[PDB]
RNA sequence: UUUUGUAUAAUGGGUCAGCGACUUAUAUUCUGUAGCAAGGUUAACCGAAUAGGGGAGCCGAAGGGAAACCGAGUCUUAACU
RNA sequence: AGGACCGAACCGACUAAUGUUGAAAAAUUAGCGGAUGACUUGUGGCUGGGGGUGAAAGGCCAAUCAAACCGGGAGAUAGCU
RNA sequence: GUUUAUUAAAAACACAGCACUGUGCAAACACGAAAGUGGACGUAUACGGUGUGACGCCUGCCCGGUGCCGGAAGGUUAAUU
RNA sequence: AAUUCCUUGUCGGGUAAGUUCCGACCUGCACGAAUGGCGUAAUGAUGGCCAGGCUGUCUCCACCCGAGACUCAGUGAAAUUGAACUCGCUGUGAAGAUGCAGUGUACCCGCGGCAAGACGGAAAGACCCCGUGAACCUUUACUAUAGCUUGACACUGAACAU
RNA sequence: CUUUAAUGUUUGAUGUUCUAACGUUGACCCGUAAUCCGGGUUGCGGACAGUGUCUGGUGGGUAGUUUGACUGGGGCGGUCUCCUCCUAAAGAGUAACGGAGGAGCACGAAGGUUGGCUAAUCCUGGUCGGACAUCAGGAGGUUAGUGCAAUGGCAUAAGCCAGCUUGACUGCGAGCGUGACGGCGCGAGCAGGUGCGAAAGCAGGUCAUAGUGAUCCGGUGGUUCUGAAUGGAAGGGCCAUC
């Protein structure tokens, strides 16, 4: 019957306008007071997947 | 190693804090100095541990 | 038997000398 | 013994050189601990905080030599 | 997702998830229907009896998807500037 | 057959005659093909029954944003050059 | 008198020879041990598989026991051949 | 005397004897959801468990560690309130 | 020494000659007092060592009597087997040749024999590592748990007392 | 408040006795030509004991599992991330149980800036005072110094001293560099507002490279974003953070 979406990816993953599927950067959690604050700057705007794992997060979300 | 984790506190009040660290063994004057508060977009002073 | 390990074989020459030591003396 | 262990890249070589592109900022010369091996001159200021180079406008990469005890000083012509 | 043994892509990302419940009943018209909508009004419901919107919805709006001629009165829908302009040049009425 | 490598003294078969190993279903993607084309499509079911009826629905036509919202733009920001 | 004594039937199993696709899936031939007893045996009876029973070797329970046999979960799974 | 039937018969097991320890009887304990039954139609000169293993001469020192046993203060403590 | 690794410990007995044996010393690598210590007449299909007797165990085999083996008649199997027109030496080669190269010898085929080979046949191991394989077993491995106890309330009451 | 006695009272602990719950594998009667069971008479015991729900302890008596890799066969030893030099063959990169050594931080100043400064070591004079304290003089030119291991650096000093200081800022960032990725690194410039300087200009942390932790889960602080009939709340989002 009906393929199931991995549900860990449906919260981590949402696609766009022409088949990306973007993604929140990693190291924005904890341990913040050590990290230089350009570094957080630059991790809180959303990202695009990389074309290298883009076929994972295209085999697991079949109702993406 | 011994040296602390430290709160930020502006004196306007807006919640804004910054963070920092320093050592209890050593120095024990706390911390004052003026520092740019975003909320208020104006530098303000700053203080306080915990 | 000899195996061909190392430590297998030292502690036993250790024995045969360590036998000497004494016997030697008396 | 114990005498292994290893550290990794830390890149630090020449990269945008000689008749380099020099497009707006580029890391013309990004060794590390520099300062030294290399040096402003031109139109770029580069000294990153690291000593990484870098162009600051568009202009071909040069490689100079200038003042007392000889030294190297990397530039750009203009264009 | 399987990848040897190292923590899988959708794992080393973090969650940003927040699911609005709202929006599963606010559907949007383009200008190329309600030519359709035969009658003359528009309204959150009729469409829905022309079944270019679905029956749950309550909100809608227009957005200008572009070309629409026979003048038309909007109702009951809130619309983009460009979508206002647009019935106005159908000199379509556009109450509230 | 498995290996870097086998006449190998590496595995397997005494021989002949039969049987004997990439399928089935539901989904999803791409390619090929045919139908209609800014629209395409019916499912259960009624039925003189491979007809015809049945558009509930699905998919495409606008996206951005966590979200309200906004919308040929939008989010980010006190603000975009 | 006796878990006495030498020794047949009776029960047992120490040595060696054979036998090793045997006559025999444990036996034969020549010896050996117990032989009034913690014996030997016929006939029925009961204890049941993570339980029986065990003068304790992890032995024995239908020629199989560090977990019986038959059926069901059953096309267990098999990064291996 | 008994044991690994089907490679091991012993310097293994058992034993009378000794000791510790449990139990006053609706015993301790064991088989059982429980009923009941064995213990036993018995009662501390009795019955279970553990160690040792005729007889003779003997059975040293240590209670910190571990368990058991005996302790009416105190510290710490769950359910309930 | 059923304990002693070094060990064929040192001394004495026994033998023509004694790594075992019997006796004693203590330097007890690492015996010791109920997971008992040291003695012990009797008892053992028990462990080791000695001696008389006796013998083909042996120097050294020899001859004979029976059943097989052998020839004849009748029945008549088995493990195995890719295919063979199936030689020796020297060398190379997946590295230990009937098969390749070079060389030598060699008419065709049985029967009785002997076992060096065909990495001969029989067990897809009894050994080792591997496998995020199973099994059982142990304990202060982790989490549970039968049972044994702890307290609250319930079945569960009345007077009286500090 | 207070040390707290007392009669009002509230509920609690143990202690004694009482019997009608409850037990009786004490005795007799009957059911009944019967040691089971039940009723009856009666003895003892007694609100104790026992059974239920909840609860602490104990528990290899029983059950389900775990018990790392590299490895010059495995075991034992030994290492497992992070930085520097060699091996590494003048781009980058490049392995071994190959050769040497470090880190799991330190600091609100050792940060910012303005102005100023020049080392070690050696020689001779010189009070206690010498081989080596402080002074002068001369050579000498970085053979010194850097919060720390090792290379590259450093006189415009990044080395040392002082004045004023918080840019160790907030919002973005053309470009590149480096990785399979998760990421990591550089950076002009722009907007806000801040410090030094007269002014140019400088400052988005330490001379540079080590000084570290993904996701989940939660705890705190801000946030009209969401708020299952409406209005709030509950959580959830979001930014900041442990």
């Amino acid at each position: 019957p009906k393929i199931k979406t991995v549900r860990g990816a449906a919260k981590r993953f949402k696609k766009t306008g022409k088949g990306g599927f973007k993604h929140k950067h990693a190291n924005l959690r904890h341990i913040l007071t050590k990290k230089a604050t350009k570094r957080k700057r630059h991790l809180r705007p959303k990202a695009m997947v990389s074309k290298g794992d883009l076929g994972l997060v295209i085999a697991c979300l079949p109702y993406a | 190693g011994i040296r602390e984790k430290i709160k930020l506190v502006s004196s306007a009040g807006t919640g804004h804090f910054y963070t920092t660290t320093k050592n209890k063994r050593t120095k024990p004057e706390k911390l004052e100095l003026k520092k740019f508060d975003p909320v208020v977009r104006q530098h303000v002073i700053y203080k306080e541990a915990k | 038997c000899y195996g061909g390990d190392i430590s297998r074989k030292k502690k036993l020459l250790q024995k045969q000398k360590e036998g000497k030591k004494r016997m030697k003396q008396i | 013994g114990g005498s292994t262990r290893n550290g990794r890249d830390s890149e630090a070589k020449r990269l945008g050189v000689k008749r380099f592109g020099g497009e707006s900022v580029l890391a013309g010369s990004i060794i590390v601990r520099q300062r030294g091996t290399k040096f402003h001159a031109g139109a770029n200021v580069g000294c990153g905080r690291d000593h990484t180079l870098f162009a600051k406008a568009d202009g071909k990469v040069k490689f100079e030599v200038k003042g007392p005890k000889n030294r190297k000083f990397i530039s750009i012509e203009a264009e | 997702g399987f990848e040897g043994g190292q923590m899988p892509l959708y794992r080393r990302l973090p969650k940003f998830g927040f699911t609005s419940r709202k929006a599963a009943i606010t559907a949007e018209i383009r200008l190329s229907d309600l030519a359709k909508v035969e009658g003359g009004v528009v309204d959150l419901n009729t469409l829905k009896a022309a079944n270019i919107i679905g029956i749950q919805i309550e909100f809608a709006k227009v957005i200008l998807a572009g070309e629409v001629t026979t003048p038309v009165t909007v109702r009951g829908l809130r619309v983009t500037k460009g979508a206002r302009a647009a019935i106005e040049a159908a000199g379509g009425k556009i109450e509230e």
